[PDB]
Order: structure tokens, then C-alpha cells, then sequence
């Protein structure tokens, strides 16, 4: 894979954490999303940004998380504030699509291969 | 002059790289170009254009070799024809980005322009055709209900000018069957509209040109295999008909392999000919997509 | 008389359920019926027949509506047309089982007969076409090299007499393109051979009958979904051209779903028209399969 | 799964067995084959008979094994004479094809459900 996560860890409820998604090579395509997978449920798109800068947030993280693109350092950051026990999951970043049908959601680009991830635990 | 020009619009020509291109233009403001597809001309846009003109300068070219436009001098592949359309748009919007709406093989002839000059494109609407790539080799030759959607790809692309030879003399016969095969709403295709479209494309050079776009389709596919390594960055909307003759879910599913930012809609009970079969809801969607946030 | 009858053979007619079928018969011994396919007549067998007549009674009918046969009265689906060919063969071998060799849509018009009357069939040879079943909905409409193998299913099946209206008047032109686009060896089709086949199927009732087999193709599919619950029990051989225009490995692969006892061969460098493109090796394989163990 | 295998067991070299493949319902299609699978090795078709009675045997077992159809009892038998340690495997019957390309073999019908089989150990 060609995007590597970092920044995860253990935080107390209400605390903060910044995840980063780093490019391993060329960084022309910056349409990138953050996905989390709980150990019980299935992977979910929570924030994405397009190369031109449009963002979308899932309702469960709206107002608390901030996705941004740092072009100089070939990274996409996910600022997480007001963390809570539910936010506990494995967080993955991948090439993404801002998809509008009857609503807007972040979906993974078809056929992406996922990587290690970065673990976030709130308790 | 093949078709009625709407009130407030002019008919004109521009030379672009030695090819005399016919277009129809009206309105004032940021530019929107609308590119027609096979069996038709700029006229399919004639109900959308007045509505868009309230806010935009609208330009509707005839594809090279079709309508009143000269055949291309380079070739008929997507990359070559997109040069003509890009230079034309840019004559009218040299300093700012413009919007693009395309239907059918209008898509084939604009995709290379769009992907190679992304900063020139503000917003993009594509309807009712595959971008040329390997997915077109997956469409069926025949269905359990009869003729399939795109068996004509092989007919039009066959050697020895097979298509021209069999259709010459019977142009209106063929076009009416082709249009109705791909329609859910057959009502809107009056005798007058069918006649106007049959006259245009029955011009010997226009009948031939029509099929050259298909004889170049495999070359376009090869070209787009290289160009599609860069996803589209402009907000994009795909429209497909959900009834008999439409592309259904294929339009959006394909675009998920191309666009960073895509919105998709499938219009129920409408076929391939969206501007005519389902004018009101298609016009509403295109107008709202190009006007939101502006 | 449409085609030269080889000496020692007779050209004759027989009424079967109110339909007058033309055939060419010769030789002595157990019966072998040879059933041609689209674009051709009994004549495609004219080089195998003398070789088979040394050991068998050989009968080679023209399909209803084609060659010098009347159109069928029931319909053009496989089960309907097979009643005609089954009663014809039984008029010549009423008390013993016979052999069947079929090519192209000759397979379509004999598979129901074979699977419903298995004890009347000693050995079976099928070449160069799919038995009508759901696998036909999987052939591509278009390929990376140009026109695909069976886009003409949709062409011929289309409503409003699409194919008759376009091909009429240009029957020689189309048939030559069709033959050449399904052949590897294009030179075995002399100008006289092309002229003979083009004259035969240009007859207005024969042109129409050609495409009615295709307009009945979906009905045949639905019939064979029932009939194929009984596997074929007679020793079966399939042949396919492995070069341009041939079915390749598909012929044997399909038959693995139908036959208990199947022998498959792919002739390298041969297209669709095995009797003419690859006469020697094809004749040798048929003659050997029907003669082994007798 | 419409064919059930039985009749296996533990035997010594030179011994003999009769395996039974019994139909669970209709028995009009009697083109049935016997297949064996050693623990690590692949699945191999060793004997088949068609409804019309045409047999074929794998070279490894020809002359020792006989396959026959008992129409009245809706079964196909594998008479195994002169068994050997090489013949130790799990034996399965299934709908089969007598398939001739450049040679003849017995292969399974496309997409058959393989049942339990019967163990034959020597």
C-alpha cells in the first residue's frame, strides 16, 4: 500500500489526538479519506478531502474531527477532539471518493488494498 | 441551417486547427459547453440552453464531421477530437475555467481534454455512455429480451465500410429504429424531429463520420488507459436512464474509477435520450448542479 | 438447381408435416444426416458426402426456408424445426438408429430431436456454434481487435425486419463480409462459391427465414433449459476452429454440460467454416469418428 | 448430492473389495465415475461408465478394477481385485464424463457436490 497511518494511542474520554496519513511516493492525487473499523462492526468512512479541498464528515464525527491536507509534507491529518469510548477502533486512510447519491458519504476507491492502520482507544 | 436556433442564440462558425466548426451560442457569464452524441447534433440541447443562458454563456458545438462541422483533419480518436473542442471552448473562456456537459460519444471526445487540462474545468456533467475503457468489452452481444444495448459498436466499427454501405439510402429507417431501441419514451420523437435528425446525419460525409468515431473507439480505449492514471479532480455528476435503453447503474459505477468527487443519478423510466425523453428532470438536475454554491 | 450435385447423388424432395424439404442423398448402408447452418445450404457438405457415401447412406437437407426448402409451418424455434428434420431422417432409417452431423444453426435445429429421441441416434457430431442456452448471453458485444463473433445475434433478432431491410439489395456484399469476418482462410471462398451462396439466400423468403432462426433464438434457449435436464447419451464429437472466427475451446467446454461421452478437437488456424476452410482434416476426423468400431 | 459411497474397508495386498455407489433418487442418468483422493495428492478419476455401458479405466488401475451398473438396484459398483498400498485413498463417486481429447480420461461433471466417500486402506 502507499499511505501509512500514524498518531494513534490511548486517550481519556474528552481528550484529543491527531492522526496522520503519509504518502510513500507521488502525491498528485490527494483525494484521501479516513476510515475506522471497530472490532465488531464493519469499516466506516468518517472523513474525506478531495485534491481541490472539499471535505465531508460522517454524522458521528461532525464538529469534532478535522481532516486537512499538508501538501508540503505529503500528509493528510485527522484532528480528533472530544473523543469518546465509541471512537475506539482501528483507523485506516486510503484513496477515497466523495460520493453523492441521495446523500453524501466517504467511500473507499474500488479495489484499494488496506494497510496496517493505527489504533485509537478511548477509556 | 439544419435546426431551429432558439430565440436569443446565434449560429456561427470558428476555424480550429484548420477545421471549420459549427456551434450555437447565447447567454452571458461563465462558459458552459454542451457536447452532443451519436445520431444527433447540438439541437438535443435546445431546451436546456435557454434555461442555462439566464446565468451562463452557453456554447453547443456540432462534433467534427457531424451537423454542420467539418470532418477532423487529424483523426477521430478521443484525444484528437478533444483538441478541437478544447481550443474552441478556450477561444470563448481564455482566462477562466468553464463547465462541460456531454452525452453519448460527446463523452468520448471530451474526456482527454478534461483529464489533461483539469484547471480549465470548473464542473463536469457526463450522461449516458461509457468512457472508453476495457469495461466496454464486458457488454453482452445479445440478451434474453432481444437485441443488446451496444451491439452497434461492432456494426459501426466493422471493416469494408459495412455500416455505411448497408445504411446508405435507408438512413431514416435505421435512425428511427436505433433511437426507439434505446428509448423508453418513444412519444417525444415526432415525425418532424426524426426527420430533422435523419436529414443531418444522412449527408454522405456525416454518415461516414458517425462511424469513424466507432472505428477509433479501440484507439480511444488505449489512449484512456494511459490518461486514467490521473483521477478527475473537478466535481462531477453522472446521469443515466433507468428504463429500457439506458445505462442504469453502470454510469456511476464506472465513474467511481475516475472521479474524486462524483454525484450520480438514475432517472426512472427514461432511456438513452435523456434531454428529449426526460427534459424537465434532466434540466432541473443539470441547472441545479451547475448553480449550487455560485 | 442451386448447387452442383455430385454424381452418384440425387437431388429430391419430401413432404414432412405439410412442408416440402429439399435434400441430396447418396450411398448405401446405415444413415448419416448432415445439417448445414446460416449463410449456406446442403452444398457445404459436398466434399464430405462422396467420402461418407462409400460406407453410409448420406442425406443432406436444406433447412426449412433455406436452400430449396419451404419455410416451416409451425415456427423457427429449435423444437419446432427439429420435428421436420427428425421425421425426414426416420423416413430413411425407420427401423435403425442414424448418425447426425450438424454445423452452426444446424445444431440449434437438431439438439431437441437428439435429446428427446436418444435411441434413434448412434453417434453425434456438432461443430462451430453454441447449443442455445444461457451461455450465449455471455459473448461480448465488442472486442479490442474490432467486431466480435456474435454481435449478429442482436442484428438478426432485431424488430421491424431491421436486418432484411438493410441487407436486401446488398446480399452479396454482406454475405461476403460475414463469411470473411468469421474465417481464417479467406481464399478458399472463390468468387463463384460466394456467388452461389449469395444467390441462394438472397431469395426474399430465404433472407427472411435466415433471421427468423435468430428471432426464435430466445425461445430455443427457454426450450433447451427444460430439455438439458437429460444428458446426451450417444458418443459425441465436437469440432471448433482455433483460428480467427472460430469458437475455440468454447465448443467442448459447453458440451461438457450436455454429453456423457464427448470427444473434442480444435483445428489450428481454421475459422468458422470448417468444411471449406479445413476440408481435409475435418473430413478425416468425421470419417474416423463415424467409422471407428464398425 | 445424489450418490452415496459405501463398501470400503481395510484390506491387505492382494485382497479385493466391491465399492457401491447408490443413487438417492432418479437413476436415468447413469454416466457415473469413480474418483480417489490420496491424503496429499490431487483428485484423480480412475473409472467411469456411461449410461450406454461404455467403460474407461485409468492406466494405474486398468485390468484390476471393474466398473458396472446395476440398473435394478440403482447402483454402480467398483470391483477392486488385487489391491495394493498404492491404492490407499478416499474413494468418491460422482456424475462423470468420458472425455477424449488427445487421450481418454474420466473427469467429474462441472460443479458436482462431492459427498462423503468411502475409505480404502491397504
Amino acid at each position: 500500500v502507499q499511505l501509512v497511518e500514524s498518531g494513534g494511542g490511548l486517550v481519556q474520554p474528552g481528550g484529543s489526538l491527531r492522526l496522520s496519513c503519509e504518502a510513500t511516493g507521488n502525491f498528485d492525487d490527494r483525494g484521501i479519506g479516513w476510515f475506522r473499523q471497530a472490532p465488531g462492526k464493519e469499516r466506516e468512512g468518517i472523513a474525506c478531502i478531495t485534491t481541490r479541498g472539499r471535505t465531508h464528515y460522517a454524522e458521528s464525527v461532525e464538529g469534532r474531527f478535522t481532516i486537512s491536507t499538508d501538501i508540503a509534507n505529503n500528509a493528510v491529518y485527522l484532528q480528533m477532539n472530544s473523543l469518546k469510548p465509541e471512537d475506539t477502533a482501528v483507523y485506516y486512510c486510503a484513496k477515497a471518493i466523495r460520493l453523492t447519491t441521495d446523500r453524501t458519504q466517504c467511500v473507499a476507491f474500488p479495489g484499494v488494498s488496506w494497510g496496517r492502520g493505527t489504533q485509537v482507544t478511548v477509556s | 441551417e439544419e435546426f431551429p436556433v432558439p430565440n436569443g442564440f446565434e449560429s456561427a462558425y470558428r476555424e480550429v486547427d484548420g477545421v471549420k466548426l459549427h456551434y450555437v451560442k447565447g447567454g452571458q457569464g461563465p462558459l458552459v459547453m454542451l457536447v452532443h452524441g451519436f445520431g444527433q447534433t447540438w439541437y438535443e440541447w435546445h431546451q436546456l440552453m435557454p434555461e442555462l443562458a439566464k446565468r451562463f454563456t452557453v456554447i453547443a458545438p456540432d462534433l467534427p464531421g457531424l451537423g454542420q462541422s467539418e470532418p477532423p483533419k487529424t483523426g477521430y480518436s478521443g484525444e484528437q477530437v478533444a483538441v478541437y473542442l478544447h481550443k474552441l471552448a478556450r477561444q470563448f473562456s481564455p482566462d477562466r475555467p468553464f463547465d462541460l456537459v456531454a452525452h453519448d460519444i460527446g463523452i468520448w471526445n471530451t474526456y482527454p481534454m478534461v483529464v489533461k487540462n483539469q484547471a480549465d474545468i470548473a464542473r463536469l456533467v457526463y450522461m449516458e455512455a461509457p468512457i472508453p475503457d476495457a469495461r466496454i468489452y464486458r457488454f453482452p452481444a445479445f440478451t434474453a429480451q432481444g437485441e443488446s444495448l451496444v451491439w452497434h459498436f461492432s456494426f459501426f466499427a466493422a471493416d469494408d465500410r459495412l455500416a455505411e454501405t448497408l445504411i446508405a439510402g435507408k438512413e431514416r429507417f435505421f435512425l428511427e429504429h436505433f433511437i426507439k431501441s434505446h428509448a423508453s419514451n418513444t412519444e417525444v420523437f415526432s415525425e418532424r424531429l426524426l426527420d430533422l435528425y435523419a436529414r443531418s446525419y444522412a449527408k454522405p460525409h456525416s454518415l461516414n463520420a458517425s462511424f469513424e468515431y466507432y472505428r477509433a473507439l479501440n484507439e480511444s480505449v488505449r489512449q484512456n488507459a494511459e490518461l486514467a492514471k490521473t483521477r478527475l479532480q473537478m466535481p462531477t455528476m453522472t446521469l443515466a436512464g433507468g428504463g429500457h435503453g439506458g445505462m442504469g447503474t453502470f454510469q456511476l459505477e464506472q465513474m467511481k474509477a475516475y472521479a474524486e468527487d462524483v454525484e450520480g443519478h438514475v432517472l426512472p423510466g427514461c432511456g438513452h435520450w435523456l434531454p428529449e425523453e426526460c427534459a424537465a428532470p434532466m434540466n432541473r438536475l443539470v441547472i441545479d448542479f451547475l448553480s449550487r454554491g455560485r
